[PDB]
């Protein structure tokens, strides 16, 4: 909004070129791609001025698992299979130890934790090493499902409430902003 | 005739368990309770009982006890019956229980306890089945 | 809307061309026909903006059929020649074994299953199966009747709330794109 | 009175549509202690306490049955039920009650279903 | 003290019915009551498809129809006439192996356990009794 | 306020159109119609810039019914049939697992 | 025969326990638990039973006790048993402690123990070894 205050647009929420004023001058069409997605993960995650977005998960159910804990930045969620019901997390709270945790019980041994992640991006990295798909029962939804060791699955249900929720800032990865604005050539 | 004291308990648990929509087993999870009175204890529904919590009925559980069913396998449950409790619940925590006919929870109350022959409590699904001696 | 907003109007719900503004500009007659076809699938199955739709159905009978039951996405319809009744259903339904499966009981037979279809496009490939054609008694509804082995015509009778409902999602079989809008 | 004896003989042509195909009915056999609730009613919400037991029998068109059910002291009264495809409530063909001084224990009663009518043969 | 009520259960494994693209599909089991094992064990896998209640003529009083969706499980409870001095179990897998005759069991009316049950593991496209083991 | 500057004023609440400058120029009445609503929702539940309101509910008495639990967002409302109150609620309060039940 | 009452133990500590990178020997904490059931506490982790806490292991948990084992050195802990406790346990806060193997806690039951002469408990490195009578 100062330097290109002519030939860049705010449309809703995705920066356009402006089709006035633009003879000659084209920009590079990665850096459209690049700050339509750095205006969209600004949508998602830090609507409010700050980082802070909340989604919900509800547990699923394996053959053979007893107990999954998964904690983020103390928020627990145990299920010893009950009637599952949905636990409205948020990210990041502003707690004493933020940090994302996952521990299963099975029936032949004891609480092996699949990992154990700490700091503020804890619950990034959990969702990373998922293996995730889109979810046609449930909208919007995404059913996680973690492999554990000892060939044991943990299934989770994602449900966001706008857009991709935390799993948008899977996004930024391997994200690099491009060094030229306008292409010469 | 005053030693009923110890309580003794063998539940069995059979091949098919708590079953999910795909028809796995699952290791369900039974909540033993014991209590003052049964008027209460009859008188709460699934939700309000293990999720979350209550006063009057918290008021009234004296004593409790959690055991896991792994699927084919049981457990034994031997607890001292406190002597003000005069009464005994058992509770599953079901995946899919049935709320209508209330076959998740059974009522053993004191004179029916056995003093030294545990009373067999079955699983099959989704009930509490109470055995018959 | 954002390429051919000038050349292209939805109009009702149909994609018309416009006669002034066109040069001739020849537009691809299947691809005036492909997005007449989506846009035609959207405004049933896909009404609310995710993937869900509600039909019911009510069991039919036939010649040596003593129990037949269809399971689908685990809602359950058993019928033994009984009072016939209509039971709305849903898909697809928030489960974590999606998919259909169907059984009957002749009366010289017991319990075979026609097919047990596994995953969430499982009911589609059920409804791919069974011979339609407009059920006259009732509006909107559609006559469903399985052949299955052993001769039995696993009969049934299917209403939707607004058009075809769950049967239009087998216009998409061997559904092509035109990879070019203009010539 | 200490065990029951029925015999249900289904007809050739039973439980037929408009059409007129023979199809199987699946009967429901109720013992009864009070008849202020199996007999107060309809057909519908019966197939959705006083319910006593609870025996189900395929009636296979053309064939039989011989019922044998063990019966309880309770029972003041027998409540035979069947499902119709045209449930003649005005007539109330669809059930039958067969006190417990009505069983004739050591040969087993008939009771003959023709269509969409169970009758309850003469002893 | 005697065998009065039945009860069996059954418990899949993972890889049951497996069609030819390796895809397991569940499969249906079920049960009869029998008062002489010699007709169920003579006849073939083919006729018990529609025969299978008019080749055991007079044989079956009680009948039970139960699914088995692959890696579940079930449990049946259903009431012994004592009258039947066989019971019948029949799986009807898509493919079956009709020489070794592993699609069957007929377990004997002394067997029974009075309250704890017996398995039959499904693998493959086999049907196995397992051993009896209590407290 | 950037693009509708000359027809369209902020008078009170809602909108409407300027009455200069609008010779030829029609708006839709539906339009008119929408966000005079969405400037109304705007003015009941969203007043201090978020969504925070503050209503208050009395319970009453029904026929053979010995008590009533309304839980909203982790706030509570049993009533076993004494002398009635006003119980303030909010929403949505920034509770744990906001919800809604009726027992 | 009911005077197993005061329970005697005596835990020796070698010259090279807990030892961190370079090796060097670091004094272990050893924690040692008095129970009313041994399954919930095979069934705990090394992260779920010292870093942060419990309530159903927490609820089994009647005494407590820490000592500090300093490299080479030694300590005798003389403690009341509880009447309704039926276990004992001893688990080490290990620097990096073996998880697989499950070899940094022992379950001493109640019929095991002597009653005047004190167990001995040997560390060596990342394991609690019970010594044989």
């Amino acid at each position: 909004q100062n330097n290109l205050s002519g030939v860049l647009h705010r449309e809703g929420s995705r920066w356009v070129p402006d089709t006035i004023n633009t003879r000659g001058l084209t920009f590079n069409p990665a850096f459209l791609k690049a700050i339509n997605t750095l205006s969209e993960i600004a949508d998602v995650a830090f609507t409010t001025g700050n980082a802070g977005l909340h989604f919900e998960l509800r547990p699923g159910t394996a053959a053979g698992v007893m107990q999954t804990t998964l904690i983020t930045d103390n928020q627990k969620l145990i299920y010893v299979n009950q009637m599952p019901v949905w636990k409205r997390f948020t990210w990041p709270a502003d707690t004493e130890a933020p940090g994302a945790s996952l521990s299963w019980v099975s029936t032949q041994a004891g609480t092996r934790q699949y990992a154990d992640l700490p700091g503020s991006w804890g619950l990034i990295r959990l969702l990373e090493m998922a293996r995730r798909k889109a979810a046609p029962g449930v909208a919007s939804g995404w059913s996680l499902s973690w492999q554990a060791q000892d060939g044991r699955m943990l299934n989770y249900t994602l449900r966001t409430e706008a857009g991709e929720g935390p799993l948008v800032l899977l996004k930024l990865r391997n994200f690099v902003l491009p060094e030229t604005v306008f292409e010469l050539s | 005739y005053r030693q009923i004291k110890t309580l003794h308990l063998d539940i069995r648990a059979r091949e098919a368990i708590n079953t999910s929509a795909a028809g796995i087993p699952l290791s369900v999870v039974v909540r033993i309770y014991q209590l003052k009175d049964n008027r209460s204890f009859d008188s709460a529904d699934y939700q309000a009982l293990f999720t979350g919590d209550n006063e009057i009925l918290a008021g009234d559980i004296i004593a409790q006890k959690d055991v896991w069913l792994q699927p084919g396998g049981s457990v034994a449950v031997d607890m001292p019956l406190d002597d003000a409790a005069k009464f005994t619940g058992v509770a599953a925590m079901f995946l899919e229980p049935d709320q209508k006919k209330n076959t998740w929870r059974v009522v053993l109350g004191r004179d029916e306890l056995e003093p030294d022959t545990p009373r067999l409590i079955e699983v099959s699904g989704n009930t509490l089945t109470l055995l018959p001696v």
